[PDB]
């Protein structure tokens, strides 16, 4: 049931979108050996993800959500970066994306520096880089992120290094 | 998947060392998110 729609780079949600990813980068305490050595992103395409189903059973949750929580979704728009990104678009988020060893615990992760879940795009810790090149820091080869709308109603808040 | 804290729906990871780092966010029913924009780009090797 899912449709990609490509976005023009004339449309303002392209510009948005796309500034989004670039000005949430950081520089990393790993020096780049997770994500690579970069400050800015070319960006190759950016498409809506349509799908009816996961849609309905997103706003569900977000009244449920919403609900126990004065009305608040507490809804925000943040970067996820997977393997498993296809099936994501296709099946939706489920347990089996799970950060199983995560520090706070077993559950789906995302963030606010489109950087840090570029960290992710080639698995934990950045796996073993691109398929093609083993280079987990390859100018060349396509990578693909997320930018998701997310419900946190009432959070925990972990103050953390 | 854990579950969330008691009372709670989520996590929000703030972090206390470097300063320049934002937030990140852990939920734990996938139901909570849809994924709206896929994003293909390139990292660009400094000059
Ligand atoms: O397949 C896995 O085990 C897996 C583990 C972690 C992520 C992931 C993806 C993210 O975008 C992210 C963002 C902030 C902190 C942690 C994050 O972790 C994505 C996938
Ligand atoms: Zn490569």
């Amino acid at each position: 049931g899912t449709i990609l729609i490509d976005l023009s780079p004339d449309d303002k949600e392209f510009q948005s979108v796309e500034e989004e990813m670039q000005s949430t980068v950081r520089e990393h305490r790993d020096g780049g050996h997770a994500g690579g050595i970069f400050n800015r992103y070319n960006i190759l395409k950016i498409q809506k993800v349509c799908n009816k189903k996961l849609w309905e059973r997103y706003t569900h949750r977000r009244k449920e959500v919403s609900e126990e929580n004065h009305n608040h979704a507490n809804e925000r728009m943040l970067f996820h970066g997977s393997p498993f990104v296809n099936a994501i678009i296709h099946k939706g988020f489920d347990e089996r994306h799970a950060y199983i060893g995560g520090m706070f615990g077993a559950g789906i992760y995302f963030a606010e520096n489109s950087s840090k879940s570029n960290q992710y795009v080639y698995g934990i810790g950045g796996g073993t880089g691109c398929p093609v090149h083993k280079d987990r820091s390859c100018y060349i080869c396509h990578r693909q992120l997320l930018f998701c709308r997310v419900t946190l109603g009432k959070s925990f808040l972990q103050f953390s290094a | 998947m854990a579950h969330s804290p008691p009372g709670h729906h989520s996590v929000t990871g703030r972090p206390s060392v470097n300063g320049l780092a934002l937030a990140e966010y852990v939920i734990y029913r996938g139901e909570q998110a849809y994924p709206e924009y896929l994003i293909t780009y390139q990292i660009m090797r400094p000059e």
